[PDB]
């Protein structure tokens, strides 16, 4: 899982979350994004965006997020250190399987 | 009319990402991509903060993803600080962005990648059963967020 | 909001050893005490409220 | 009602007096051990700890 693989998925996460926002609400106000003289406030429904950023999915792959801010469906890889210092794959864990 | 730029810090070189991303931007969806690749060779927080704040102050950007290759365990909270006060989404993929966080702000739509602290113990317990290691003891330090680990074990 | 970058440049650059942060004149706000501790955290600089 | 209040809660003029005094003791005792590394100067050049 390399840098180009994760970068492309990352933008797809936000874009597909914006699609249904433009489908139902379609009234994004583009709040003033400026730390200098931050006169903007949370008058609009920016908080409602939290609900639609949780069940984000793409390419048929469940890329949902947890409340804490974790994807909660990761792909852990188990590695081992040999007699000489070198990391090598041992096994994979997915969906509570080994 | 919303674009999602990407910020990258480190020695890693990646130029053609924008070209691939533009062709792989899912043109069937109304995304209006405005991806910009910005690179710089320092990890100073405030210097990075100035660049981030100025990033969408000049142009119109409403989303950013931070990529890095470093062991500095302080950059993740900075995005939380920015995302809390500035109502813009922030997503973490690699490096300091993707690491365990104690707790976020009450109103902070920040998200990261990587396994949770709770999920680490569960997978670790499912490898100490096929190899029959039923006798074990635990030693850990005062690193923040360690309390739930022993609590997860006992549950 | 801009104090985060306004603290280190104006104060930390002076080769300081600790930071003394005052109380906001408002009766109760997190606007003041929050950024004044984030800046020192990167360098583990002590801060005293 | 049986309320509660704390003494000397808003006279920060004496409070800053204690704060500068107590840290003054720390620095005097600080300058008795080797490996006194200079804290970072400048908010751009240095990014380490």
């Amino acid at each position: 899982y390399g840098l180009p693989a994760r970068v492309r998925d990352g933008i797809a996460i936000i874009t597909t979350a914006a699609s249904d926002m433009l489908s139902e609400h379609s009234f994004i106000p583009e709040p003033k994004s400026s730390c200098y003289n931050t006169h903007e406030k949370r008058i609009y429904q920016s908080n409602m965006l939290n609900r639609y950023l949780i069940n984000v999915t793409f390419e048929g792959r469940n890329l949902s997020f947890s409340e804490d801010g974790y994807q909660m469906h990761p792909k852990l890889v188990i590695i081992l250190l040999n007699k000489e210092r070198k990391w090598e794959r041992v096994g994979k864990w997915k969906d509570k399987s080994l | 009319s919303i674009g999602i730029a990407v910020i990258l810090v480190g020695t890693s070189d990646e130029v053609a990402i924008k070209d691939a991303h533009e062709k792989d931007d899912f043109h069937h969806l109304s995304v209006v991509p405005r991806v910009e690749l910005v690179a710089m060779n320092e990890t100073d927080p405030k210097s990075i903060i100035t660049r981030i704040c100025d990033l969408m102050s000049d142009r119109k950007i409403q989303g950013v993803v931070f990529a890095d290759d470093t062991d500095q365990e302080a950059i993740a909270q900075i995005l939380d600080f920015i995302s809390a006060q500035t109502l813009t989404p922030i997503l973490g993929i690699h490096g300091g962005s993707s690491m365990i966080m104690a707790d976020k702000d009450e109103s902070s739509m920040f998200f990261q990648f990587g396994p949770s602290i709770e999920q680490q113990a569960s997978v670790m317990l499912n490898i100490m059963e096929e190899y029959d290691w039923y006798i074990f003891s635990i030693v850990t330090t005062y690193f923040p967020g360690y309390q739930d680990f022993v609590n997860k074990i006992r549950s | 909001i801009q104090m985060a970058l306004s603290v280190c440049e104006d104060l930390i650059s002076s080769q300081v050893y600790a930071i003394l942060v005052s109380h906001p004149p408002t009766p109760n706000d997190h606007f003041t005490p929050t950024p004044v501790s984030y800046t020192a955290g990167f360098y583990r600089i002590p801060v005293l409220g | 009602i049986l309320g509660l209040q704390l003494i000397n809660g808003k006279n920060e003029s004496a409070h800053i007096s204690d704060a500068v005094g107590v840290v003054a003791q720390a620095v005097h005792e600080l300058l008795e051990k080797e490996n006194i590394t200079d804290p970072p100067r400048g908010c751009v050049g240095n990014t380490n700890i």
